[PDB]
């Protein structure tokens, strides 16, 4: 179950994948649309993978808890500069989600990406599998890997404020450490890469 | 002369759930292009097959070892959406809203304990009218059951079946029905290496022959 | 079947495992178009006015709870108030609110309902059920609307969504209350 | 398609009942269920 | 028997944007022809796509080099028909009667100084949520642009686009609105012989691909 | 691009100098006759008479404003007369003023309102909505009319252009009122 | 044309309905828009 992802000059090669969950969609085809004028542009540059530490997945944390990445996020590399230089803004997301625990330890997250999501109650969490996801099971697997396209009601966003897509990880069994040779807790770490990205509207970055 | 036509009574009240069209008032609109949009769903059961929802056992969606009883019951209940178990679920959500169903249903269950610890289960398919129900896994191997160990694969789905005197079974419980008209599904666990708990969680989808009939706006208090 | 979980491919199965056949199935009601396609009352209008907008259905009704099942959605409209009252008027979405109608689309009532028919008037692709837009959750636009009606009296005002359309499936939650019991239970209709 | 059936017809014109829909220049569930894997994982016996 | 017909409710009230016809009552007339007859117009977009018409600068349909302030720009407005430039042009004017438009718009310069006297302009369309607007050419040529000197020809023709999220924008401006959601154009003096005024008159006229859709009296006060 | 803007000739250009498209655009919305083929309210009956001018059209609304957007036109009209009366009746253009119509068409009100149609009866070729004669200006003829209407009772007296035709362009202003704002703005329809 | 549209028809004849139009013996705007210059005085270069 090696394989490798890669996007620019950036890549990543798991051992325990466990396949790609395609989202309402099994590919981003952009189809340009009168919003631009035949404006914008695609910035291939920026479409690479970046890194966040979400959580560290411990014994405590019960059934429910949940951590939450909304997208876009802050990003200090192309994809940040983008923003600054460009009024209007477009792209899917290559998301892989980690959570490295030994085969001695025990639970389950549930890794999932949201649309929309202002909030949660939680009975609604006991649905949030109608939603594109995976699971981190640690006797089975270290990596999970959701490829989502650009969704919304605008053919493009308005630089940020809205957050289309927002990942969501959340314990559906705790974390255990009953055999003696686990880990007391797990890292979970996101992989991100934007993809098709395509901006219009270009102003001054500076001053 | 023009012609002679009659007006019937009883006929041209206001209809909610009425076959026509209204008369149109704003002509030449033309819309934007929602091409490919993602996503898209047709009827509610191909999300319903597909997506499957969890399960409530007071509080959480996994079933366990347990601590003190020598109870091998993991959970037994009526096969029905009113149950308190299915409360949570997409398929008790979209039930309430018809009147009869027909049809199988899966049970999904994911193991979730470490690559040491070791156990097997079995679930089994309670007829109505069974009378003690089965306590144990001897007892409950006469029904329709499945057994299934750990191993590689985590996930085990069971298909409960369809048994009625009736094509169609309600969705809603009469306030006097003392059993299960539907009968009950019991999970047990013959046993497990490690009495520290290894939680299987849950899951409910429809069958490929699930079928609801009826709409219904149930609403209120 | 065991199967690998993890991954979340789906995984639908028979009874044939157990011997089992499969029966025909005919899901024409769990039909997404057809079940929208009925009136529902969202309410009363105010100064004899109401914004027509869809997320006023009454989230517990079956309309209500199924366009609520999706986050994006598109349809056509029809309206029907029904009161003692002499006319409805309407105005598209983005039109500056008015003090009186006259000469937008007016409608007048026949033996105590007025009801007509409508276009999707956004100038969105799709309109949504939820927008994350600037309301950082932590564990709705003016231009999502059909337009506004003006009456001559207060009216119940009924929707009927039209050749509709709905994407990215959102939960459905049961809302009857156990109380303590175990099974549900009501009073089903029977013979007397 | 919906919930109306005149086996009849419509009296106004489509320009006029409906809004007209465009293109630039699909029913993602159905697929979805479609694929749904309903064999058997591994050897079957008797 | 006679034809059963079934009178509906909410159907057959006047209405005063009905698809239908009144009854006649006076036949047979024969109008004079109108063969030949000059000026016909069909669709106002027409008339609106070949004759610009004036922009308002604080009473006069110029912008000018000035007097005192070393203030490079000539006018820098919203990209609205509200806005107060636009006035008393054809295009706002039509546009009271539209909630949304779409597509491009063409603004004209003509230069009006005398043959001694050279200038040099430029024209930026800043989007929307750009920071401080851009004062000086410099900062301005990060936007789209268009720089043009003066020369035999006294006119120059800019295309003001269309970007926005949606497909259509709003012909009116919501009370709680505190920035041009479709941005300004920036309209600035790059350099000029001669510190006595060079009259530009600036025009407006809708583009090739522009469009008004939802027609509305938004009669009154 | 530059140009001899003196000769007036048009110039009309696309994004394209830019690197730009051109979006496909549907001007169903800005046909003059389609436009004009609407109900105007005009105002209320005098002595239960009005003569049917369209230059009675409110100046301020859709079609009031449109057809002074043009200095010659032509068309063939329809009217309903809304009120609690029984009976509108007609007489055409160059008849002369009566006491009571009777014997001249008429027609019997339905449910509160009297609608029927007229055909242009001038005698010039077409008619216009402005006429400088013998006006001298320093820096409308008996003719122009459709006719004269005679009711039971008061009424509100509504006009419908049918197979409009506009000559020969004329202005149209702006009417709301900036007040000393650069921007005009309103409150816009929302949902509450 | 205009802002009727009845799928089926009209009951009365035309003689009743409208006024005949007459001849002796068009779209100026529509032709002045169509031959507005929308190309590019001078060369273009890059």
């Amino acid at each position: 179950r090696i394989v490798t992802t890669s996007h620019g000059t950036t890549t990543s090669t798991t051992q325990s994948s466990v396949g790609v969950t395609y989202g309402y969609a099994l590919t981003d085809k952009f189809l340009p649309g009168p919003n631009t004028n035949g404006l914008e542009t695609r910035v291939e540059q920026a479409e690479r993978f970046f890194k966040h530490k979400l959580f560290d997945w411990t014994l405590d944390q019960q059934f429910g808890t949940t951590y939450v990445l909304e997208l876009p996020t802050d990003h200090k590399g192309i994809y940040g500069q983008l923003v600054d230089s460009h009024a209007y803004i477009r792209n899917g997301w290559d998301v892989q989600v980690s959570a490295t625990a030994t085969q001695f330890n025990g639970g389950c997250l549930l890794v999932a990406m949201v649309p929309e999501l202002c909030k949660l109650d939680d009975r609604e969490k006991y649905q949030l599998t109608l939603f594109p996801h995976q699971f981190l099971n640690p006797r089975t697997n270290t990596t999970a890997h959701i490829q989502v396209p650009y969704l919304g009601v605008d053919r493009h966003d308005q630089g940020t404020r809205h957050k289309a897509w927002t990942l969501v990880v959340m314990v559906l069994a705790p974390y255990t450490n009953d055999q003696t040779i686990g880990s007391t807790k797990a890292e979970v770490y996101v992989n991100i890469a934007p993809t098709n990205v395509y901006v219009a509207g270009e102003k001054p970055v500076k001053q | 002369g023009i012609l002679p036509v009659a007006v019937s009574d009883g006929y041209g009240g206001f209809q909610n759930t009425d076959p026509k069209t209204s008369d149109p008032v704003y002509g030449h609109v033309y819309n934007p292009a929602r091409t490919l949009y993602p996503g898209r769903f047709t009827n509610l059961l191909d999300v319903a097959e597909a997506c499957p929802t969890l399960l409530d056992f007071n509080g959480v969606p996994y079933v366990q070892t347990q601590s003190n009883s020598g109870s091998k019951v993991l959970a037994c209940f009526d096969l029905a959406f009113g149950h308190k178990n299915m409360k949570n679920t997409y398929m008790s959500g979209l039930a309430q809203y018809f009147a009869q169903y027909s049809g199988t249903l899966n049970l999904h269950f994911m193991y979730t304990g470490p690559t040491n610890n070791k156990a097997k289960y079995m679930v089994a398919y309670i007829p109505p009218g069974t009378h003690p129900l089965p306590e144990t896994p001897e007892m409950a191997s006469h029904c329709y059951h499945a057994e299934w160990d750990t191993g590689l694969n985590s996930t085990f789905t069971f298909t409960v079946p369809y048994f009625s005197a009736a094509d169609y079974a309600y969705t809603y419980a009469d306030e006097p029905e003392q059993a299960s008209v539907q009968g009950w599904v019991g999970v047990y666990q013959i046993t497990d290496t490690h009495e520290k708990d290894g939680a299987v969680i849950v899951t409910v989808s429809a069958g490929p022959d699930f079928e609801f009939r009826m709409p219904i706006s149930p609403s209120r208090q | 079947t065991t199967s690998a979980g993890e991954g979340a491919d789906p995984v639908t199965t028979d009874a044939s495992a157990h011997g089992g056949d499969t029966r025909t199935t005919r899901r024409a009601h769990t039909d997404v178009t057809f079940l929208l396609d009925r009136f529902t009352l969202v309410g009363k209008t105010n100064d004899n006015k109401l914004v027509l907008d869809l997320l006023s259905t009454k989230e517990k009704s079956l309309v209500g709870a199924l366009l609520r099942a999706a986050t994006y959605y598109f349809s056509d409209l029809e309206v029907a108030c029904v009161g003692t009252n002499a006319w409805v008027g309407w105005t598209p979405n983005g039109s500056p609110v008015l003090t009186e109608v006259g000469d937008n689309p007016v409608v007048f009532s026949r033996r105590g309902t007025t009801r007509f028919a409508l276009p999707y008037t956004a100038p969105h692709r799709v309109l949504a059920t939820v927008y994350n837009g600037d309301c950082k959750y932590k564990p709705i636009p003016t231009t999502f609307n059909y337009g506004m009606i003006y009456t001559q009296a207060e009216v119940d005002v009924y929707l009927r969504m039209k050749r509709a359309e709905l994407y990215c499936p959102r939960p459905v939650l049961t809302h009857y209350d156990h109380n303590g019991r175990d099974r549900y239970k009501t009073t089903l209709v029977k013979p007397a | 398609s919906g919930n109306t059936g005149s086996i009849i017809n419509n009296y106004y014109m489509q320009q006029y009942q409906n809004s007209m829909d465009t293109q630039l220049g699909n029913d993602w569930f159905s697929k979805l269920a479609q694929s749904a894997f309903s064999g058997l994982v591994g050897a079957l016996l008797a």
